[PDB]
């Protein structure tokens, strides 16, 4: 039984993020609060 | 002059660089394009077109 619900479990999990394009929100938003500093910092060159 | 790190001056866009035969398709008024951040990264020379 135990061994069936861990199973069960990671199963789930896999599932779980594949059908959630939320779950690795974390990560996402330091790639675009780096991206978006990057492109700030170039567009900050055509100001007189 | 292509492939070579050169200074050019098309029709007042002024910049250095490396000038390439490129594959993008502009509209047949636009001179000159540019990137998501606002710089110059392709041009259509004004005697070849
Ligand atoms: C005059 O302009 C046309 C259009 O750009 C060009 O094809 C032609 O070569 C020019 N004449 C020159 C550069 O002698």
């Amino acid at each position: 039984l135990i061994a069936n619900q861990f199973n069960s479990a990671i199963g789930k999990i896999q599932d779980s993020l594949s059908s959630t394009p939320s779950a690795l929100g974390k990560l996402q938003d330091v790639v675009n609060q780096n991206a978006q500093a990057l492109n700030t910092l170039v567009k900050q060159l055509s100001s007189n | 002059v292509k492939n070579k790190c050169v200074n050019f001056n098309f029709n007042g866009l002024t910049g250095t660089g490396v000038l390439t035969e490129s594959n993008k398709k502009f509209l047949p008024f636009q001179q000159f394009g540019r990137d998501i951040a606002d710089t110059t990264d392709a041009v259509r020379d004004p005697q070849t077109l």
